[PDB]
């Protein structure tokens, strides 16, 4: 058969919030740490220098 | 929670016990009311 009449794997991704944390908040990045330098850390709770 | 590896026979003890943060969960949903399970 021609290609409008062939198979098309179809998938549907449904992208809603109900009452309750954002769970779902994507990856998080992550980069080299160090030590002895003046640095501006960026950790899970929170920002400093 | 905390185990609190003590003997008291009968009622609470009266030492000070410390409780830890163990388990987190996210729901959402108000809880009012409750039962216990034997």
């Amino acid at each position: 058969n021609g290609v409008g009449y062939q198979p098309y794997r179809v998938v549907v991704l449904s992208f809603e919030l109900l009452h309750a944390p954002a769970t779902v908040c994507g990856p998080k990045k992550s980069t080299n740490l160090v030590k002895n330098k003046c640095v501006n850390f960026n950790f899970n709770g929170l920002t400093g220098t | 929670s905390k185990h609190t590896p003590i003997n008291l026979v009968r009622d609470l003890p009266q030492g000070f016990s410390a409780l830890e943060p163990l388990v987190d969960l996210p729901i959402g949903i108000n809880i009012t009311r409750f039962q216990t399970l034997l």
